[PDB]
């Protein structure tokens, strides 16, 4: 397991974005193109 | 890990022991019981879960 790893110094680090702020940035992502087709990646 | 400004500011600087639930073992560092030493900090300045 992921657990097993910790016995011997297999540290997993975790991901400095999390899973949330990704939905966030997704969420973003969509509303903008949604509400301001492609102009909102060129500028304003 | 050290969380550091980089000398040039200040050497204040912030350790993160990676991969522990560190509010049991080494918020309660007793003397010298931390790796980097400075036991001054068993408590420090503030200890962030
Ligand atoms: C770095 O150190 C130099 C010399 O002490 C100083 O002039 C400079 O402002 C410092 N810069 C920062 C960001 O601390
Ligand atoms: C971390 O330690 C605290 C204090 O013993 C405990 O309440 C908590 O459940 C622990 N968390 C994990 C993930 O082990």
């Amino acid at each position: 397991l992921i657990c097993a790893q910790k016995f011997n110094g297999l540290t997993v680090l975790p991901p400095l974005l999390t899973d949330e702020m990704i939905a966030q940035y997704t969420s973003a992502l969509l509303a903008g193109t949604i509400t301001s087709g492609w102009t909102f990646g060129a500028g304003p | 890990s050290v969380i550091t400004p980089g000398t040039n500011t200040s050497n204040q600087v912030a350790v993160l022991y990676q991969g522990v639930n560190c509010t049991e073992v080494p918020v309660a560092i007793h003397a010298d019981q931390l790796t980097p030493t400075w036991r001054v900090y068993s408590t420090g300045s503030n200890v962030f879960q």
